[PDB]
């Protein structure tokens, strides 16, 4: 076939498992030429008691209708919360704004975060925070182990194992489940 | 001069490849050294002034050659047209005589 | 000085105090009522949102209060 | 649904002088600047406000953006009919795609009143405004045909050089007549007159290099100029905060670009330590060479670049420097040469200066000085001077007839008012809107003067409550700026005077009081007091005391 001056095309993954290619020197200068601005704003003044002000408005609107129960409540406000936070961090790949080419098209944000560098504090406190909070929610009122098991069991899956660094960098696409992630 | 187009476009593109800071071909210059040579015979003889096409070839990624042009505008008159396309054609026979 | 082709437009407190509106017994209540409803709408985003949402924002804001 | 074309207006020459240039009230109103000698430039330090602010903002962001998505995934998915510029018509995709026009659809489409606003007439210290209705919510407007003036903060003419009655308009009005208004075409092989000689001479004799070059246009300038000696194996070390054409010039050149962090010289010092050590990528072989590219001021912040610093750390490790420099070029210095000037630096110090004409003198263009052997190789290297326009008559005259006036050729005393006017004026505004309790930028003496407005909702209500006040600003916000920080950037200039300036800071006292926008602490009084000061005894005594350099922290 005809084969292209100046080739730039994506490629789709292959196999059950998978893991995206590193980048190449003209995307590294695109990505060093501009800050980044979706991950630049987690590091400013005062973006980390912003979570615990949520949680702790999250937690008095479900408790405040009559009708719920206190495991109940708590459950739905992790719910909230984990939902929340997996769509915002793993969920959507990209940038609303626009950067020169595609650039971060590939990468999420918590991905993003600090440039790909790794045990930086705000990770610490972003991996801790939920910990903190199956903690809290366990040993504050009386529990069952039916809903126990579950709740642990989407508190790990859904917060816990995206961040740790075995998964980094990794794209996992079921043949006819999730469709073929670009590598 | 000895040379063809398709040597000087592979020339170039070498040079830009290896990332060479310095740059610098001699028939090209040669050419464009005889092309300022046909204009300024033109110039100093008759009172008729043209100009040839002025590239940057360091710049350039397609082939291309050094040439000649002539312009002409909507207040002009046919008959110094007509004279001027006289003199500039005796000032190319006299310029490329004497082979 | 020379004069120009400007129209200057006169600042609230002259306005007032040439119109004669101040009252002390009937405008202190007004004065706290304009003070309490531009600090609870400014804050808090209603003005670049919709009729639609605003409206419901404020009937969820009531719903809170009144229960 | 038309702009409307509108008829000028009939007026003695008396009135319309004023409107444009404002006659002085007191000789005590002017200030001259003194030089620095080249004592240290101080870290600048910033005031904060707080935390329920910032919460706050947090909240109405957190807010935005989720009901934005929700409103995009139930219009798409249900009402496809009302949205058919984003889908597929017959096998061709639509021109873009929902997901890069978040931004402007879903928050910035409700401000955009605030944006863009039509005016006539000359720009100088009253400008003419057309009245417009908006419909809808601003997708589209309707004009009755009605202008009046306003007082402008937004215009960038610093030294009050556009005027419809001077000697620079003669001048423009003699070259129309003399060299017609048409050009020949490149500048290599005809549309070169011996005004553009005398302009390159007269550039460089003002700056204080050996040759120049005189571009059309400013952004072509800096696009097209570091492709000509740039290379894939070399390495640029820039700013973060970089004007775009840099980043356009630097990206079509194709080296690679390390950034460090604002006004951090030890990051500098280590980033140029680490990059010399460590070489080309993959091959770890020594780079070609190393290029400092900086700006003189920067028009977000109103801050200054500490040129000594620079200048030694090249000195020391053997690199270039590259000054970009449009802001400062005219309206700073105590005789207004540049940045050069009020640092004591000498000219030869830096390799490569760059400016326009469009800030200060009135027209457009913009010129680069250097090295007369470097010069001579980029008469030929350039692609700006070969294949594209040239530079018009008209401009010409108008730029020379500027630079010969601020040299002191032309009229003997009318520059150094100017100059004079203008430090006094951004002196006595600074100093003011600081004892008001406000929160500003600067270095006491730039003309840009950032007022920073936090919550997202404040700035068009500020915006709309100053247009009901016939004053005219421009506000900013993301992301051309940080999440949490929005501002109002104040362009002040010689054609206002202090009449202006009390009116001015009456009305916004009064608004800022109505909208809750004054919050200052005691890191900006140098008492360590924090100050509310009552606006009559602000007016008393400030411009009196704007004169001492010992009432500004930074
Ligand atoms: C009280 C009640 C409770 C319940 C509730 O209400 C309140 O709670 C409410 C709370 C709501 C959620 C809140 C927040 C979100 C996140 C949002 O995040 C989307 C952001 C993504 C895009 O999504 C937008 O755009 C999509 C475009 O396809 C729309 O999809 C189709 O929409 C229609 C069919 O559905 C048809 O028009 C079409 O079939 C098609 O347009 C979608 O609808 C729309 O949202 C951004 O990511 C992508 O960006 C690119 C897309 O441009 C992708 O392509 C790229 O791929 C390569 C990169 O790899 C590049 O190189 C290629 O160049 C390039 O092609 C890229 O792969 C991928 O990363 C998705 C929706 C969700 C979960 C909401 C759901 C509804 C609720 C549950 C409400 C709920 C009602
Ligand atoms: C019967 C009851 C059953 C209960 C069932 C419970 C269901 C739970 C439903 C969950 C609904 C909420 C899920 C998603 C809502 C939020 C998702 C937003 C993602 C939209 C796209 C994100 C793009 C990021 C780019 C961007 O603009 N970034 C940033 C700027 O550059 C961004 O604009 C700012 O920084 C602001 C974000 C900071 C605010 C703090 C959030 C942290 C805590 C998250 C908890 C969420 C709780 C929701 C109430």
């Amino acid at each position: 076939t005809t084969e292209p001056v100046k080739d730039h095309r994506r490629r789709r993954a292959a196999a059950i498992i998978s893991h995206v290619e590193p980048e190449t020197f003209e995307d590294e200068n695109d990505q060093q030429l501009l800050p980044n601005m979706n991950a630049t704003w987690v590091d400013q003044r005062g973006a980390w008691i912003i979570h615990v002000v949520i949680i702790i408005l999250l937690k008095l609107f479900y408790n405040l209708f009559p009708g719920v129960t206190t495991e109940w409540s708590w459950t739905l406000t992790n719910m909230t919360y984990v939902i929340g936070s997996y769509v915002m961090f793993h969920l959507i790949k990209g940038t609303p704004f626009d950067f020169n080419g595609g650039a971060y098209d590939n990468l999420t944000m918590w991905e993003q975060i600090d440039d790909e560098t790794l045990y930086t504090p705000s990770r610490k406190f972003l991996i801790s925070v939920p910990i903190a909070l199956f903690l809290v929610s366990t040993h504050y009122a009386h529990y069952d182990l039916k809903l126990f098991s579950w709740n642990c069991f989407l508190t790990t899956f859904g917060a816990v194992v995206p961040k740790l660094p075995v998964t980094h960098r990794l794209r996992i696409s079921i043949p006819g489940i999730t469709g073929r992630a670009q590598i | 001069f000895g040379y063809t187009c398709e040597q000087l476009f592979e020339t170039m593109s070498a040079l830009q490849k290896k990332s060479q800071t310095n740059k610098f071909i001699e028939p090209y210059e040669e050419e464009e050294k005889f092309l300022q040579s046909i204009v300024d015979h033109a110039l100093i003889n008759y009172n008729v002034l043209i100009t040839r096409n002025t590239i940057v070839l360091k710049q350039e990624t397609l082939p291309i050659v050094p040439s000649l042009k002539i312009c002409c505008n909507a207040a002009m008159s046919p008959e110094e047209l007509k004279n001027a396309c006289e003199s500039v054609k005796q000032s190319i026979l006299a310029c490329c005589q004497e082979s | 000085q020379h004069k120009s082709s400007m129209v200057y437009i006169p600042t609230t407190k002259e306005a007032k105090r040439r119109n004669g509106k101040s009252e002390g017994i009937l405008n202190t209540i007004e004065e706290v009522v304009e003070k309490l409803y531009w600090t609870y709408y400014i804050h808090l985003p209603f003005y670049l949102m919709a009729s639609f949402d605003s409206f419901f924002l404020h009937v969820f804001f009531l719903t809170i209060f009144s229960l | 649904t038309r702009v409307p074309l509108c008829e000028p207006e009939e007026l003695p020459d008396d009135i319309q002088k004023e409107n444009e240039y404002g006659t002085l009230d007191s000789p005590g109103h002017l200030y001259q600047v003194k030089s620095r000698h080249g004592k240290p430039l101080p870290e600048p330090v910033v005031d904060t406000p707080p935390y329920y602010i910032s919460l706050l903002t947090y909240l109405n962001y957190l807010i935005l953006i989720i009901l934005g998505h929700v409103h995009d995934f139930l219009g798409m998915t249900f009402q496809k009919n009302k949205h058919l510029d984003l889908l597929e018509h017959d096998g061709l995709a639509p021109w873009f795609s929902n997901f890069e026009s978040f931004y402007v659809r879903r928050i910035k489409m409700r401000i955009d009143d605030c944006f863009s606003r039509p005016t006539t007439g000359v720009p100088g210290r009253f400008i003419r405004c057309i009245d417009r209705i908006s419909h809808n919510i601003n997708e589209y407007f309707t004009y009755s045909g009605a202008v009046y003036p306003c007082m402008n903060l937004s215009s960038y003419n610093y030294l009050g050089f556009a005027q419809s009655k001077g000697q620079c308009t003669d001048a423009a009005l003699e070259s129309v007549d003399k060299y017609s208004i048409q050009s020949g075409g490149p500048r290599a092989q005809i549309g070169t007159t011996d005004l553009h000689i005398k302009a390159e001479k007269l550039v460089a004799r003002f700056i204080g290099k050996e040759d120049a070059l005189v571009f059309s246009m400013g952004y072509g300038t800096n696009a097209n100029l570091f492709n000509a000696f740039l290379d894939k194996k070399c390495l640029v070390i820039s700013d973060e905060l970089n004007h775009t054409s840099i980043r356009t010039g630097v990206r079509l050149s194709g080296a690679a670009v390390r950034t460090f962090k604002h006004g951090d010289m030890v990051g500098l010092e280590k980033l140029i330590r680490e990059q010399i050590v460590l070489g080309q990528p993959k091959t770890n072989r020594p780079w070609k060479k190393i290029l400092i590219c900086a700006e003189g001021l920067f028009s977000m912040e109103g801050t200054l670049c500490n040129l000594p610093k620079l200048v030694e750390l090249k000195k020391k490790y053997k690199c270039y420097l590259f000054i970009d420099e449009a802001h400062s070029i005219g309206a700073m210095g105590p005789t207004g040469r540049g940045v050069c000037e009020i640092f004591g630096v000498d000219p030869k110090d830096v390799d490569i200066l760059m400016g326009t004409f469009t800030k200060s003198f009135g027209a457009a263009g913009g010129y680069i000085a250097a090295d007369q052997w470097i010069i001579d190789r980029l008469r030929l290297d350039l692609t700006t001077v070969s294949y594209s326009e040239s530079m018009p008559a008209p401009v010409l005259a108008q730029t020379i007839s500027s630079l010969q006036t601020i040299s002191g050729e032309i009229c003997p005393g009318q520059g150094t008012e100017r100059l004079q006017r203008i430090a006094f004026n951004s002196r006595y505004l600074r100093l003011a809107l600081q004892r008001l309790g406000f929160i500003v930028y600067g270095v006491a003496d730039s003309p840009v003067i950032p007022l920073l407005l936090y919550c997202p909702s404040k700035m068009p209500a500020f915006s709309r409550m100053m247009l009901q006040r016939r004053i005219a600003v421009v506000v900013v916000a993301y992301p051309a700026t940080p999440l949490i920080e929005s501002r109002v950037r104040f362009c002040m200039s010689a054609s206002l005077t202090k009449e202006d300036i009390d009116y001015l800071l009456r009305h916004v006292s009064e608004v800022g009081d109505k909208l809750n926008l004054k919050s200052n602490s005691g890191k900006s009084s140098y008492d360590g007091k924090r100050q509310r000061w009552d606006i009559e005894e602000v007016i008393r005594r400030t411009p009196e005391d704007c004169k001492d350099d010992k009432y500004f922290v930074n």
